[PDB]
RNA sequence: GAGCCCGGGCUCCGUGAGGGGGGAGAAGUCGUAACAAGGUAACCGUAGGGGAACCUACGGCUCGAUCACCUCCU
RNA sequence: GCCCGAGUGGUGGCCACUAUUAUUGGGCCUAAAGCGGCCGUAGCCGGGCCCGUAAGUCCCUGGCGAAAUCCCACGGCUCAACCG
RNA sequence: AGGUAGUUGGUGGGGUAACGGCCCACCAAGCCGAAGAUCGGUACGGGCCGUGAGAGCGGGAGCCCGGAGAUGGACACUGAGACA
């Protein structure tokens, strides 16, 4: 669980974080 | 003519203060004037809210002295010199409550309001 | 450190009590203390109390006859009307019986109900019942 | 320049004031009256005295702590210093935030906070 | 009885004489007792130490109980002899003894610095000066217009 | 509303009259005149409420015309009259006289005396002060002002007793008031009582300047100087006898 | 000490606890600032009329299936679209397109549309200003344009 | 000395292609992740990698594993 | 058949229940929730013993917080509401 | 989270029914702020009101009391009084 969902946070932060910066 | 009050400026603590209602009659001012040195009067009376009517002088031509026993006078004056307020209005010859000025004989200082009262006496400066 | 010296006392005093020692000490002493176990004996509620002043403290060796349930400080000490009284009457004490809400007065110091045949008030200091 | 002030003090012990003090001109003395404490004499001629009362509340049964200031016009024949009691007259403005004036000082070289 | 400051540890329970007036068997007059405090005060030792000896060689448990009364506006002890003879340093020891050492840590670090341990007692005994300070102030061994600080504690000591 | 206020109610009506609450909308409101609005008793009401003489104002009016009253020993018209206190009202076509005087309660009740009393009115003057021509006077706040009493005080500062004679117009008989005199207490939650003067010691430091009295109980009064009036050494029957 | 400075002069810090902890009842907090007030339309309102834009039917939720009786409504000065549901059988019926309706809520205005229904946030009582339940029973009026 | 106007800046209301997530619907698909040592104990902070569940490294923790082997403790 | 009764019910809001806002009168090992640990500023809170003041604090008096509404009495309207 | 430039104060003066930076000339650099200022939201305020065993919480409706307004916004006369 946590794993998965601090990496999904991060991969969906990043991604948008991503998308923001761009 | 002047608004005020007076509670529309800002509060001692940097708040600004937002007026709350409009005028209020009695709460309203006029202007300054300019009582010249001449040598002829101008008078006017002007009839205040208080129910009472006051003389404005707006020009002037008499004065006149004052020693320490008290002994009054009505002669001519000349220029203006040496008003404690703003030396642009000692050119001007803008009489003060306590404005300085030349007579006839001794330099005399202004010791009445002539804009609600309508008088102009002085009393001796001593060297 | 400590502080309510007095309540530290108490506290001792009925945790004491809920034991079922036979007597106790109190290694800080005091007025307070000293005082309320006088106005403490006079009602009754305990029996004999020597304290010994040492150079240090004083200390309380306090006799205990059975009688005591419960008797307590008040926390921020309120002040208390004596009008008031009836309602912190109500509050702390087990009934009407009772009446040793100790208060601290102009008098002196007195209980509740050797407050109220007197008539003054004032800020609460502990409570025994 | 220097007369009696009633409410049973005496008045400073030298006098000089200008017209805004009550013992010239037309702002005299009236009223009620505190005790507070300077905060700072940087102004000329005026003093800050902050004052410190309790108040309840109700709620908690407690009390607060709460801090007025009250700004204090010092008369030229005394001098108020940081970290004294002043006492404090109800007079007519001096100025948009100045309603008081400085009557009776008690000096002192102490200092707590 | 204990305090755990810095520590968990418990206090030492060491605990005074409960004597009130002092021994007979043991036999000083005020002016014995005021030579034999001026004499080590001469030497270079300090009152605790003064104090020390004084039990350990002339039998004297505290000053206070054996001197006063002889002015009973307060008790009569080691220092309070001392100043009135001019021998007590202005700084109270308490707050010597600290300082004192305080400098000796600050030439330690000078040279070693990677010590956390040394360096987290600097920071252990400079905030038990300023308390020492701070209240001192106030009562006044040590004027107002003072505050502490590292070149401020080197100018005392030297 | 920024003008003048030219009407009163009823619930706005103050409770110090025995007013009934909820008659109607609108209660009788005190023009200006000899003395304080909410210390007066209006015509009006001695006539209608007080003494039943009207049913409507009409009559109250017509009433007050013809002359069933004459107020401080001089006629009246005005149906909108405040009636002062401590006062003396008549009615000469019966004869009566009553004084306006409070209860214990505080409310304004009128108290019937004789005949006799009604040509003296005490008043103790609500100020002194110089006027010009070298001449001082004698105030009251039911208003009535006069002059003369030969240069200087020549008595005391206020607090006097005067004997009025009332239909003259003329001012008789001072006397001041002291530490054994009689005082009757109009302002105050202690009025209706009649006493004897313990002592005039005050501590006047702003506004309150205190004066105790004991009365025939020996219940300590503390008025101000102003809320004690003079009824002097015992002349006027005492309200609630 | 069980929470709370108790003290003579403290009380400020309770005061302001307090209120620093009122603020964690959803409740309280969405009115004080009036949440409440602000989302689900009404702009508050016991009621509103709306024109009925369509009718349409919704299915039923989880344990359920039946076909409730649902209004596409536009709130008039509001100007929201609203998705609502009927009281009553044969209703739908009653119910012309472009006849007023008057919406209510129902059952909590938390948001709680009833157990089944997954949306339905509100309620309609009307067809051409009468009611609905006036329309399951015959006699009481029978409807207009 | 108002309203009024003009040029610019800042903010807010009605409304818009497109875009994000939630509580769901539970008949399609992929896998077996966890819950039994879940069939490689599990979690944990950090870092990389994988379609996914997730795997691995390093450090921690037992809310840790089942006997066995060894060691202590009323 | 039960309730209530010219009412009864629906939606909405507020208060109670909710010691689910803890003063009265809540918790925080594992249920939500202890800061990874320390320092000390502002704050709150403070050992004993004597003396001054009496600021808080209590007691008494006195000025005062309009009427209305509330509570109690008596009186009025047939009764009460309502009013005096 | 820092704000403040008639801005805080001083001297002298004007204007006003009148005190006052109300306004103004000169001089000074204060004044306010974490005991929460400033700014933003919201809101007439009070008597009361609802509820609750109490403590408390919510509320400003008739009515009374005080202030503000009169299509938005400014402006004077006339009168004791209006900026009506």
């Amino acid at each position: 669980m946590r794993w998965k969902w601090i990496k999904k946070r991060i991969r969906r932060l990043k991604r948008q974080r991503k998308k923001e910066r761009g | 003519m002047a608004i005020w009050q007076g509670r529309s400026l800002k509060k001692p603590s940097g708040g600004r203060i937002v007026l709350a209602r409009k005028k209020r009659k009695r709460e309203l001012g006029r202007e300054p004037s300019n009582t010249r040195v001449a040598e002829q009067d101008k008078r006017k009376i002007i009839r205040t809210y208080g129910g009472n009517r006051k003389v404005r002088l707006t020009a002037a031509a008499y004065a006149n002295v004052f020693d320490k026993s008290g002994k009054g006078r009505k002669v001519r004056i000349i220029r203006v010199i040496e008003n404690p307020a703003n030396r642009q209005f000692a050119r001007r010859n803008i009489i003060t409550k306590g404005a300085i000025i030349e007579t006839e004989i001794g330099k005399a200082k202004v010791t009445s309001r002539p804009g609600q009262d309508g008088v102009v006496n002085a009393i001796l400066l001593e060297e | 450190t400590l502080l309510d010296p007095l309540a530290n006392a108490l506290s001792h005093i009925t945790n004491s009590e809920r034991v079922g020692k036979r007597e106790v000490y109190i290694k800080p002493a005091s007025k307070l203390i000293g005082e309320v176990l006088r106005v403490m004996q006079k009602y009754g509620y305990i029996g004999e109390f020597e304290f010994i002043d040492d150079g240090r403290a004083g200390v309380y060796r306090v006799q205990l006859l059975g009688r005591i349930n419960k008797a307590g400080a008040i926390k921020p000490r309120f002040p208390v009307k004596v009008s008031e009284f009836e309602k912190w009457e109500k509050r702390f004490l087990p009934a009407f019986e009772f009446g040793i809400l100790i208060v601290s007065t102009s008098q002196g110091v007195m209980s509740h109900k050797e407050a109220i045949e007197k008539g003054i008030g004032g800020r609460l200091i502990a409570y025994v019942y | 320049m220097m007369r009696d002030i009633g409410l049973r003090v005496q008045p400073p012990a030298e006098k000089c004031d200008d017209p805004k003090c009550p013992w010239h001109g037309n702002l005299k003395i009236h009223g009620r009256v505190f005790e507070g404490i300077v905060v700072s004499d940087k102004p000329r001629k005026t003093v800050t005295v902050e004052r410190q009362y309790y108040f309840y509340l109700n709620k908690y049964e407690r009390y607060e702590l709460r801090r007025s200031k009250i700004h204090a016009h010092n008369p030229p024949c005394i001098n108020a210093k940081v970290g004294d009691k002043v006492l404090i007259a109800e007079t007519r403005p001096l100025s948009k935030t100045k309603h008081f004036v400085v009557v009776a000082v008690l000096e002192r070289a102490e200092e707590r906070r | 009885m204990a305090r755990m400051h810095a520590r968990k540890r418990g206090k030492s329970g060491s605990k005074r004489p409960p004597r009130t007036a002092p021994p007979i068997w043991v036999e000083y007059t005020v002016e014995e007792i005021e030579n034999l405090v001026v004499k080590l005060r001469k030497e270079g030792y300090s009152t605790a130490m003064i104090g020390t000896i004084l039990r350990d060689q002339y039998g004297i448990p505290s000053v206070k109980l054996f001197k006063d009364p002889d002015n009973p506006n307060r008790n009569l002890t080691i220092t309070r002899i001392l100043e009135k003879h001019g021998l007590a340093p202005e700084i109270p020891e308490d707050l010597m003894f600290l300082i004192r050492r305080a400098v000796n840590l600050r030439k330690h670090l000078e040279q070693h610095p990677k010590d956390l341990h040394s360096m987290r007692g600097l920071q252990l005994i400079e905030s038990k000066i300023r308390r020492l300070v701070k209240y001192y102030k106030r009562k006044g061994k040590l004027p107002k217009n003072w505050r502490y600080d590292p070149e401020t504690a080197k100018l005392l000591v030297r | 509303r920024k003008g003048p206020k030219r009407h009163l109610k009823r619930l706005a009506a103050p409770t110090s009259w025995y007013i009934e609450r909820k008659a109607y909308k609108w209660a009788v409101r005190p023009r200006p005149g000899p003395h304080n609005m909410r210390t007066s008793i209006p015509l009006l009401y001695i006539v209608r409420d007080y003494l039943g003489y009207a049913k409507t104002a009409r009559e109250a009016r017509k009433i007050l015309n013809e002359g069933k009253f004459l107020v401080d020993g001089r006629v009246r018209k005005d149906y909108k009259f405040p009636v002062g206190i401590m006062d003396v009202v008549s009615i000469p076509e019966t004869g009566e006289h009553y004084r306006v005087l409070p209860n214990r309660i505080g409310k304004l009740i009128l108290h019937p005396i004789s005949e006799d009393e009604a040509f003296i009115k005490p008043l103790r003057i609500r100020n002194k002060r110089m006027i010009k021509g070298a001449r001082v006077q004698l105030n009251f706040h039911d208003g009535t002002n006069h002059i003369v009493s030969i240069a200087e005080k020549d008595n005391y500062f206020t607090s006097y007793t005067v004997l009025m004679k009332v239909p003259e117009r003329e001012i008789l008989e001072v006397l001041p008031f002291e530490k054994g005199a009689y005082v009757f207490v109009t302002q105050g939650k202690n009025v209706a009582r009649k006493g004897r003067i313990v002592e005039i010691k005050r501590f006047p430091m702003g506004w309150p300047d205190v004066v105790t009295i004991e009365d025939e109980e020996g219940e300590l009064f503390d008025t101000l100087k102003e809320y004690a009036f003079v009824v002097g050494t015992d002349k006027p029957k005492i309200s609630l006898p | 000490g069980k929470k709370a400075p108790n003290g003579e002069f403290a009380g400020r810090k309770l005061k302001l606890k307090r209120k620093k902890f009122r603020w964690s009842d959803i409740r309280y907090k969405r009115r004080v600032l009036r949440l409440k007030e602000k989302s689900d339309p009404l702009e508050g309102a016991p009621q509103a009329r709306g024109i009925v834009l369509e009718k349409i039917a919704v299915e039923a939720k989880q344990p359920n299936s039946g076909m409730r009786k649902a209004v596409r409504v536009q709130l008039i000065k509001n100007g929201k679209v609203v998705t609502a549901f009927c009281p009553g059988d044969g209703a739908i019926k009653f119910i012309d397109e472009h006849d007023e309706v008057i919406i209510e809520g129902i059952g909590g205005p938390k948001g709680g549309s009833m157990g089944d229904i997954p949306g339905i946030r509100y309620k309609v009582v009307k067809v051409n200003r009468v009611s609905l339940k006036e329309l399951v029973k015959g006699r009481k009026e029978k409807p207009r344009r």
